[PDB]
Formats: structure tokens, sequence, C-alpha cells
């Protein structure tokens, strides 16, 4: 999904709000902040109601202006609540009643997702690959800066996982694929407009093709 | 035009979500409290520091950590949620590694701790992939001109830690002494370990 969450390479932001080794304060800065992650795990591990991939996607589905003005932990409160409503576990009415006011949620999905690709290639360390020039409206773990770009395999994972574009929509056809650490030269991604050396993206097999 | 939607206070919304689920018997007794304890007390960059100090003093472990990070971390019992498949990335005299999750906040939780606010910031997520040298400089870390910066974007299930270079002046230090100078920021890759 080409949403505002796909921030890598966006220009116009100021300084990162940190200097190295500065005190970051406690893990949680407010008494509610442990709830989004804990309740995500309740949903994933205890209820089996959704996957972590579905949590990523529901956060991507926040209305764009809403996403841009919402603090990190709050986005996950909104996302987990949205999933609970979408899965029929909770109602928005009861959330708003208990909250004592408005509890707007992420927007409905505009894609049913896609299955794990039937045809993929097992790649080896050192091989040149291109990221498939594909546009996916639902969940995908390919940041746009690498779409259509060429890099070299530095690692093939020894484990396999469900394809995000499927499991992020709760589909039954996510299968399993390994991922690949693909190293791109900075100039392959940003031309002359970068001060870096290389960028390594961890890409599912189904996002790749031989170069 | 472009205005925020009306919203109840975030604390009220977060506790409403808890109460709605808890009131339906969907949250086991002590569940969120247990996770809070895990997040605050168990998941810690002190664990990553211990791994780095071991790698620095034990060539055999260093090799294991860099070839099978998962197995190396498992020896210490530090695998966990958001840290089940680990890759350690080695800094060298010509290479500096830095980690980000541009799409959200993906972090090797059990060994680095939960990500800090700055790591999850739009500024870091947008900028470090494209201008890591400037970002690190602004943060207080000057990377010498003869060093390639490599940014790892945590886009799938691999969870990363940086193995920084061991600084001069630490020769013969104990593992405890070495652990002390490997900070959270060193493990993320934005800082270089400092000797007093
Ligand atoms: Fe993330
Ligand atoms: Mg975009
Ligand atoms: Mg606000
Ligand atoms: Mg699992
Ligand atoms: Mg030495
Ligand atoms: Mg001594």
């Amino acid at each position: 999904m080409d949403g505002v969450h796909d921030l890598a390479g966006v220009q116009g932001f100021g300084k990162v709000p940190h200097t190295v080794n500065a005190d970051i304060g406690p893990t949680f800065h407010a008494e509610w902040e442990h709830l989004p992650y804990s309740l995500m795990f309740a949903g994933v591990a205890e209820l089996g109601a959704f996957s972590v991939d579905e949590v990523r996607y529901v956060v991507e589905r926040m209305e764009p202006r809403h996403y841009m003005m919402t603090p990190y932990y709050e986005r996950y409160v909104i996302g987990v609540a949205t999933l609970m409503v979408e899965k029929g576990i909770l109602t928005q009415d009861e959330l708003e009643s208990l909250a004592g006011g408005p509890f707007p949620l992420s927007r409905p999905s505009e894609s049913e997702g896609r299955p794990a690709p039937v045809e993929t290639t097992t790649f080896e360390v050192g091989q040149r690959v291109r990221v498939r020039d594909e546009y996916v409206p639902g969940h995908i773990r390919m940041p746009a800066y690498c779409r259509g770009r060429v890099g070299t395999i530095s690692h093939r994972t020894t484990e396999k996982w469900p394809f995000p574009d499927a499991i992020g929509h709760g589909r039954n056809d996510a299968g399993e694929e390994p991922t690949y650490h693909v190293k791109f030269a900075a100039e392959e991604l940003f031309g002359s407009d970068t001060d870096g050396g290389s960028v390594v993206v961890d890409l599912f097999e189904g996002y790749l093709e031989p170069a | 035009e472009n205005a925020a939607p009306a919203q109840a206070p975030v604390s009220d919304r977060a506790w409403a979500l808890f109460r709605a689920l808890d009131g339906k018997g969907l949250v086991p007794d002590g569940y969120v409290e247990g996770w809070k304890k895990t997040f605050e007390e168990d998941f810690s960059p002190r664990r990553g520091a211990e791994l780095v100090a071991r790698a620095w003093t034990d060539p055999e472990f260093r090799q294991l950590l860099l070839t099978d990070g998962t197995a190396a971390v498992a020896q210490y019992g530090y695998l966990g949620p958001q840290g089940e498949y680990i890759v350690a990335v080695e800094d060298t005299p010509t290479l500096k590694n830095v980690i980000v999750c541009s799409l959200c906040s993906c972090t090797a939780w059990p060994i680095l701790g939960l990500p800090p606010t700055w790591y999850k910031s739009f500024e870091y997520r947008a900028r470090v992939v494209r201008e890591p040298r400037k970002v690190l400089s602004e943060m207080g870390t000057e990377i010498a001109s003869d060093i390639e910066i490599r940014v790892y974007d945590t886009t799938a299930e691999t969870r990363y830690m940086v193995l920084p270079q061991r600084p001069a002046g630490t020769e013969g230090w104990s593992q405890e002494q070495l652990q002390e100078i490997v900070t959270k920021d060193c493990l993320i890759g934005v800082a270089i370990p400092q000797v007093p």
C-alpha cells in the first residue's frame, strides 16, 4: 500500500529528536503505554484473532492525516481496537461508551490482499536480483524506494514465514517463503541525492526476480 | 480542511480497549501486567551489551554470533518476541552499520529493549535511509570519510544488532567493564562505544 507510512526517502523533515546516549526516560512514559503491545499479543497469541501482519496493515490503514498527527503508541491503540471491531469481537459503540467520547478507527481495507506467488526463485548469496516492478494496494513489506531496483543477495534466511501480502489480510493462502537481505548501492536508490553507501532491505522471495 | 478528528483522551481510549476485552473474559488474569514487566525488566540493551562484550573477548563466540546470530543469542537464553531470528552485523575499519524500520518500528526487542521514541520518529524513519551520514552527525556521531555507511531496513522477520568496533584503550578489560560502554545506541548503530 503506497501510504504515508512509507516514509523512507521522504524529504523535508528536521532533526531526529535525540543526541547519542541521551537519557530516553522510562520504557513507558504514561500508564497506558504498555497496553497496545500487550493487547496485540492477547489478540495474536491468546485469541488467535489476527496476525502481527494484520496489526501492521491496520495501522497503515489509518486515515493519512490521522496517521501523521498521532503518536506511535496511540497508533497501535487505534489499530488493535480497529481489528477487534472488524473481527466482530468488540463494537465501536462499546469502545466509545467506555472511552466517554469519540474513538475513530482506521479506514476499511480497499484490497482483499493477494496470495503467496506461485512462481518464485531460490536465490544464492552474491546473485544480482531486481525487486519486482509491482503495485500492491494492500499490505506489502516492500518500501517503495526499492521497487524496480537492482541489488545483490547477502543472505538467504534459514527459516521461512507467511507472505505478508496474504497474512496481513488474514488470508488462508500465505504459504511460506524465506527472505533475502538485498544490498543496494545508495546511488541505485537515490541517484546523486544521498550521502550513504549501501542500504540492505530484507525482502520476501515473492518480491524478487533475477536481474 | 485537514483538521484532526475529535477524539477522547488517549488514556481513556487505551483503557476503554482494555476494559472492553477484559470485561468479556478475553484477557487472562495478570496478562498485561506480566507483559509490562517483560517489557520493562527483561527486554534490555544490557543483554545486547553482554553479547557484544563476549564477542569482543571470545573469537569463537564472535564467529558464531556473525554466522548464526539466532544460535548465539539462544545460548544466553535471549531469544524472544520480536527477536526470534537474529543477524548481527559487523562494523569494520571501513564499514559502519546502522539499523532502522522505515515502515514502522521493527527492533530486536529482547536484546535491544523496546525502541526509543526517536527511533520510531518520522524524522529517523524518513532520513536515515537516504542521508545516514548527516543524521548520525546531527545526533553526535561523526563517521570518518573513509568509512562506508550501510543501513539495514528491518522490513521482514530478521531482527538486527550491530557489533561495533572495540575501541582502543579497552585492552584487557573484563566482560563487565566492556558491557558498560556498549549502550543501546551502539547496538542500533547510531553511536560508537566511548572510553572515559
Ligand atoms: Fe517496525
Ligand atoms: Mg510512497
Ligand atoms: Mg494528540
Ligand atoms: Mg511465530
Ligand atoms: Mg584487541
Ligand atoms: Mg582488569
